[PDB]
RNA sequence: GUUAAUGUAGCUUAAUAAAAGCAAAGCACUGAAAAUGCUUAGAUGGAAUUGUCCCAUAAACA
């Protein structure tokens, strides 16, 4: 028994509108299924004309959920979407504060 | 973490609310200080819904309600449920009979004539000069014949 | 479904007029895409 | 008791169905909108190109409109998934089953799925397998037996021995009810998409 | 105008068509999720030694990319 | 004359009224209560009231919220009470059906603001 | 037929003095989300009384 890592998808697409819309959409499905998106990044354009990728960060999952989860991306995947799955490779005063009680 | 959180002002704003109002242990401010007529009703629903004309002045923000017929239908159906609480308002059943209450079902209708056509409705909580009040007014209550009555200012 | 997200409006703030192309692929498969000059077709070589 | 194991293998669609006519006047909203929010003889060049895409076959949306009855084949539908089906015979009954093999408790559920993948389709199939929680189980009795139904998605595949005389057949969920009539085969429809 | 009147009206053909869909998926799901649940269930019944070992992810599962 | 409570400067919204306005948006339908401090309600219009439903067409509406002040402004007539208190928020303030509420509570002649207590 | 399920709208042991509240959808909004504004959808297939029958349905026995 052990907890999945966070796995990033990019989100490659010819048209960014298009992408950022999916990876809205399957981040709405991810909020739904409880699933935590801790970013929504993008890489920059694939000059050669460009393409557009969007990057999203999932974090958590389990095995039964692996299973349903990632098929239904298949379906869920729009029109010419090319998806990918991926393991993943200044803090404020709040933070700061609390972390020197820790330590000290 | 396991629960989720409110996100949203109102949301808190409301179940704050109720807590107030629920009994606590420790001390707080509160302490020192048939179905034929469903059907019926569902039926107008329908119809209401059914009219294009009613939904294109709804989505034009143009429509309006007619306050008369409401009224009306106020005080027939639930309006002596309303009428009860401002009686309670102004403590009337706690003086006239001693916390005893009784709930209105008639529902009476008094006015003063004014010179002419001009009647002065009296109803809950009305303010009425004394002047105006010189003479009776007129009372109608719909009684129906056989139907005894006593009348008391 | 892929129709589920197919159908989605332009959200960038400001854009050029794009027309709808399609990208003929070396599979058969065709996708809808949006073009700023008037084109009809690509083909992927 | 009888051990016997099988697996509810996936084929995703390649391409997705048409766009319901509701579907179409939302897309020309969100051009008419597209064009509000827009900033500012090659057309008879472009004319020229696009009846050379309309000349120019393309594929298919759905491949199986010249097919017809290919169920045995790999690419019997496109719009939906598809799931191996082969008519099976045991030693008490001859009826329509899904892919089975025998498994034993050495070997675990993902060792025999794979074996399933090959051993009935005797091809170059490429599959994979996500978790080895299985999906359906259901016991039968004429001697007590059950069946494992597990699940697999479709990679790729190049099937060979199309015209195989055994009768697999790749159904999404038409062929499901009419071919696998009790629960135990029935409700294979729960657990498939 | 009039027009976007028009715009608006299919617009709640639209809008009441996706929170149809919303929900047609939302129960699919839920059958799906059921069913995963009820075939966890299933072989639980018949040996719950064996998902011990099951229940366990498979680390080499990922990375998976399909189009 | 009488006292009105003054504290409660940490905390919104202020207590400072003889009578409030309490407006609440429940997911299909439109509340709105009139209510003396010790917390007995005096004028309540809602509209999951029967008479109200049959002549408004849907419970949650701009024009909803439009109407229904305009019958809470009679029964507040009728009641006498002519000073009130109302306390939005800041996003219910900027609500468009909030402002219209207000606007049919004026034209009634119900003051949605207090006079200051005499000392 | 025996065991067993399942019967207000996703949820509620909301409701019999008035079929409610929450969840949920879409649109506007642009980092994403959330929020906010404008909007959308629905039920007691059913009787008991507290704070089991009942027929229907659908299963193991059959």
């Amino acid at each position: 028994d052990y907890e999945y890592g966070v796995l990033n998808i990019h989100l490659t697409a010819y048209d960014m509108s298009l992408a950022e819309s999916y990876a809205q959409y399957v981040h709405r499905l991810c909020n739904r299924l409880s699933i935590k998106v801790e970013e929504s990044y993008a890489m920059p354009t694939k000059t050669m004309l460009t393409t557009h990728e969007r990057v999203v960060q999932i974090s958590g999952l389990s095995a039964t959920f692996a299973e349903i989860f990632l098929e239904v991306l298949q379906s869920n995947l729009p029109e010419g979407v090319r998806l990918s799955v991926r393991e993943h490779t200044f803090k404020a005063r709040p933070e700061l504060e609390e972390l020197l009680a820790k330590l000290n | 973490e396991r629960l989720e959180k409110y996100r949203s002002f109102e949301r808190y704003r409301r179940r704050a609310e109720q807590e107030a109002r629920a009994p606590h242990w420790w001390r707080t401010y509160r302490e020192h200080f048939r179905t034929q007529k469903l059907l019926e009703r569902k039926h107008f629903l329908r119809e209401l819904r059914a009219n294009v004309e009613e939904e294109r002045a709804a989505r034009l923000r143009t429509a309006s309600i007619p306050l008369e017929a409401v009224r009306a239908e106020w005080e027939r159906t639930c309006g002596p449920y309303h009428k009860q609480r401002l009686a309670e308002y102004y403590g009337l059943y706690r003086d006239l009979f001693h916390g005893a209450t009784f709930v209105p079902w008639v529902p009476l209708h008094v006015a003063y004539a004014v010179g002419e056509e001009d009647l002065i409705p009296v109803y809950h909580g009305n303010e009425v000069t004394p002047t105006e009040a010189s003479r009776a007014p007129e009372v109608t209550y719909e009684a129906d014949k056989d139907s005894l009555w006593t009348l008391l200012f | 479904d892929c129709s589920r997200a197919s159908l989605t409006r332009l959200r960038r703030q400001a854009y050029a007029r794009l027309y709808p192309v399609l990208l003929v692929k070396q599979d058969g498969s065709t996708i809808h895409i949006r073009y700023r000059e008037p084109r009809r077709m690509l083909a992927m070589p | 008791w009888r051990l016997s194991g099988a697996l509810c293998l996936q084929r995703p669609p390649l391409i997705t169905k048409a766009l319901t006519p509701l579907q179409e006047e939302m897309a020309g909203l969100l051009q008419q909108i597209e064009v509000e929010r827009s900033l500012y003889l090659a057309q008879d060049l472009e004319d020229m190109w696009e009846q050379a895409f309309l000349q120019f076959r393309p594929g298919a949306r759905e491949t199986e409109a010249d097919k017809k009855n290919d169920r045995t084949s790999l690419h019997r539908k496109l719009d939906r998934n598809l799931v191996l089906l082969v008519r099976e015979k045991l030693g008490d009954q001859d009826v329509w089953m899904l892919p089975q093999v025998e498994w034993q408790p050495g070997e675990t559920l993902r060792g025999t799925a794979e074996r399933i993948l090959a051993t009935l389709s005797e091809n170059n199939m490429e599959a994979k397998f996500l978790g080895n929680a299985p999906c359906g189980h259901y016991k039968f009795k004429f001697l007590g037996v059950k069946v494992f139904f597990f699940k697999a998605l479709l990679l790729t595949g190049d099937f060979v021995q199309a015209g195989k005389k055994s009768r697999h057949v790749w159904a999404s969920k038409e062929e499901l009810g009419d071919y696998l009539q009790p629960k135990y085969l029935a409700q294979v429809r729960r657990f498939l998409l | 105008p009039e027009e976007s009147e028009r715009r608006a009206l299919l617009l709640k053909r639209w809008a009441l068509f996706k929170q149809q869909e919303h929900e047609m998926e939302r129960d699919a799901i839920r059958s799906m999720l059921e069913a995963q649940q009820e075939a966890l269930e299933e072989l639980k019944l018949e040996s719950a030694e064996l998902y011990a070992e099951a229940i366990k992810r498979d680390t080499s599962l990922f990375p998976f990319e399909k189009e | 004359v009488a006292r009105k409570e003054r504290g409660w400067a940490t905390v919104w919204p202020n207590r400072e009224f003889w009578h409030r306005l309490r407006v609440v948006k429940t997911q299909h339908h439109v509340e709105a209560f009139v209510e003396h401090l010790n917390g007995q309600v005096v004028v309540s219009a809602s509209t999951r009231e029967w008479a109200i439903k049959k002549h408004l067409y849907s419970t949650r509406n701009v024009v909803a919220c439009e109407s229904i002040g305009r019958v809470l402004a009679q029964r507040c007539l009728e009641a006498g009470i002519n000073f009130m208190v109302y306390q939005p928020t800041p996003w219910e303030a900027s609500s468009d059906s909030i402002k219209r509420l207000q606007n049919a509570m004026t034209e009634s002649g119900v003051m949605l603001r207090e006079p200051r207590r005499i000392y």
